Protein backbone atom coordinates (compact mmCIF):
# COMPACT_ATOMS: atom_id res chain seq x y z
CA UNK A 1 0.00 0.00 0.00
CA UNK A 2 2.15 3.05 1.43
CA UNK A 3 5.79 1.98 -0.57
CA UNK A 4 8.47 2.82 2.44
CA UNK A 5 11.07 5.76 2.34
CA UNK A 6 8.93 6.76 -0.96
CA UNK A 7 9.88 10.96 -0.81
CA UNK A 8 13.01 9.90 0.91
CA UNK A 9 14.19 7.80 -2.13
CA UNK A 10 13.16 10.47 -4.84
CA UNK A 11 15.31 12.88 -3.30
CA UNK A 12 18.33 10.64 -3.80
CA UNK A 13 17.98 10.11 -7.55
CA UNK A 14 17.45 13.84 -8.42
CA UNK A 15 19.83 15.66 -10.25
CA UNK A 16 20.31 19.54 -10.75
CA UNK A 17 18.51 19.73 -13.92
CA UNK A 18 15.56 20.88 -14.40
CA UNK A 19 13.77 18.10 -15.93
CA UNK A 20 14.65 16.17 -12.98
CA UNK A 21 12.44 17.83 -10.17
CA UNK A 22 9.93 18.50 -12.58
CA UNK A 23 10.01 14.66 -12.77
CA UNK A 24 9.83 14.22 -8.90
CA UNK A 25 7.59 17.42 -8.58
CA UNK A 26 4.80 16.73 -10.61
CA UNK A 27 4.84 13.20 -8.76
CA UNK A 28 4.40 15.04 -5.40
CA UNK A 29 1.89 17.65 -6.69
CA UNK A 30 -0.27 14.85 -7.76
CA UNK A 31 -0.42 13.77 -3.97
CA UNK A 32 -1.77 16.54 -2.00
CA UNK A 33 -2.67 14.15 0.41
CA UNK A 34 0.32 13.78 1.99
CA UNK A 35 1.38 17.50 1.81
CA UNK A 36 1.99 17.77 5.80
CA UNK A 37 3.75 14.06 5.63
CA UNK A 38 6.40 14.88 2.97
CA UNK A 39 6.56 18.34 4.66
CA UNK A 40 7.56 17.67 7.93
CA UNK A 41 9.73 14.56 6.01
CA UNK A 42 11.67 17.11 3.94
CA UNK A 43 12.15 19.27 7.41
CA UNK A 44 13.80 16.22 8.87
CA UNK A 45 15.75 14.98 6.03
CA UNK A 46 17.91 18.86 5.42
CA UNK A 47 18.37 19.26 9.09
CA UNK A 48 19.79 15.35 8.93
CA UNK A 49 23.77 15.89 9.64
CA UNK A 50 24.27 12.77 7.44
CA UNK A 51 22.77 14.93 4.29
CA UNK A 52 25.42 16.76 2.65
CA UNK A 53 25.19 20.27 1.07
CA UNK A 54 24.25 18.84 -2.10
CA UNK A 55 21.85 17.04 -1.07
CA UNK A 56 20.26 19.74 1.24
CA UNK A 57 20.48 22.09 -1.91
CA UNK A 58 19.27 19.48 -3.99
CA UNK A 59 15.83 18.98 -1.56
CA UNK A 60 15.37 22.94 -1.33
CA UNK A 61 14.99 22.84 -5.44
CA UNK A 62 11.93 20.45 -4.95
CA UNK A 63 10.53 22.14 -2.72
CA UNK A 64 10.86 25.91 -4.83
CA UNK A 65 9.40 23.85 -7.48
CA UNK A 66 5.98 22.45 -5.56
CA UNK A 67 5.51 25.51 -3.84
CA UNK A 68 5.46 27.97 -6.88
CA UNK A 69 3.91 25.20 -9.37
CA UNK A 70 0.97 25.32 -6.38
CA UNK A 71 -0.11 28.69 -7.65
CA UNK A 72 -1.77 26.36 -10.64
CA UNK A 73 -2.99 23.54 -8.59
CA UNK A 74 -4.73 26.22 -6.11
CA UNK A 75 -3.62 23.61 -3.21
CA UNK A 76 -2.64 26.50 -0.63
CA UNK A 77 -2.34 22.58 1.65
CA UNK A 78 1.33 22.24 -0.03
CA UNK A 79 1.79 26.01 0.75
CA UNK A 80 0.56 26.31 4.12
CA UNK A 81 2.76 22.87 4.91
CA UNK A 82 5.69 23.42 3.09
CA UNK A 83 5.58 26.98 4.51
CA UNK A 84 5.68 26.50 8.12
CA UNK A 85 8.76 24.30 8.19
CA UNK A 86 10.37 26.62 5.78
CA UNK A 87 11.03 29.20 7.65
CA UNK A 88 12.91 26.74 9.89
CA UNK A 89 14.74 24.80 6.99
CA UNK A 90 15.46 28.41 5.35
CA UNK A 91 16.99 30.08 8.68
CA UNK A 92 19.69 26.86 9.16
CA UNK A 93 20.61 26.31 5.89
CA UNK A 94 21.15 30.62 5.82
CA UNK A 95 23.46 29.80 8.09
CA UNK A 96 25.56 26.68 7.41
CA UNK A 97 25.83 27.62 3.12
CA UNK A 98 28.51 29.30 1.86
CA UNK A 99 28.68 32.63 0.27
CA UNK A 100 28.46 31.15 -3.18
CA UNK A 101 25.14 28.84 -2.02
CA UNK A 102 23.26 31.27 0.18
CA UNK A 103 23.20 33.50 -2.99
CA UNK A 104 21.42 30.79 -4.97
CA UNK A 105 18.96 30.22 -2.08
CA UNK A 106 18.36 34.68 -1.61
CA UNK A 107 16.60 34.39 -5.21
CA UNK A 108 14.75 31.12 -4.30
CA UNK A 109 13.20 33.08 -1.56
CA UNK A 110 12.87 35.68 -3.23
CA UNK A 111 10.68 34.59 -6.02
CA UNK A 112 8.67 32.88 -2.74
CA UNK A 113 7.61 36.20 -1.38
CA UNK A 114 7.97 38.21 -4.46
CA UNK A 115 5.24 36.01 -5.82
CA UNK A 116 3.30 35.19 -2.52
CA UNK A 117 3.55 32.01 -2.26
CA UNK A 118 3.28 31.76 1.65
CA UNK A 119 1.27 34.03 4.27
CA UNK A 120 2.73 37.41 5.55
CA UNK A 121 2.37 36.17 8.68
CA UNK A 122 5.24 32.96 7.68
CA UNK A 123 6.90 35.52 4.82
CA UNK A 124 7.41 37.81 7.00
CA UNK A 125 9.18 35.44 9.54
CA UNK A 126 11.55 33.84 6.72
CA UNK A 127 13.21 37.60 5.68
CA UNK A 128 13.53 38.23 9.50
CA UNK A 129 15.67 35.08 10.05
CA UNK A 130 17.63 35.49 7.04
CA UNK A 131 18.38 39.25 8.15
CA UNK A 132 18.51 38.04 12.44
CA UNK A 133 21.77 35.43 10.75
CA UNK A 134 22.97 38.36 9.25
CA UNK A 135 23.40 40.63 12.31
CA UNK A 136 26.57 38.35 13.26
CA UNK B 1 22.33 21.64 -15.81
CA UNK B 2 21.95 24.01 -13.36
CA UNK B 3 18.62 24.98 -11.86
CA UNK B 4 16.55 27.78 -11.58
CA UNK B 5 13.45 29.27 -9.77
CA UNK B 6 12.61 30.82 -13.50
CA UNK B 7 13.04 28.00 -15.17
CA UNK B 8 11.22 24.72 -12.77
CA UNK B 9 10.21 22.39 -15.60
Amino acid sequence: AFSSEQFTTKLNTLEDSQESISSASKWLLLQYRDAPKVAEMWKEYMLRPSVNTRRKLLGLYLMNHVVQQAKGQKIIQFQDSFGKVAAEVLGRINQEFPRDLKKKLSRVVNILKERNIFSKQVVNDIERSLAAALEH
Amino acid sequence: PSYSPTSPS
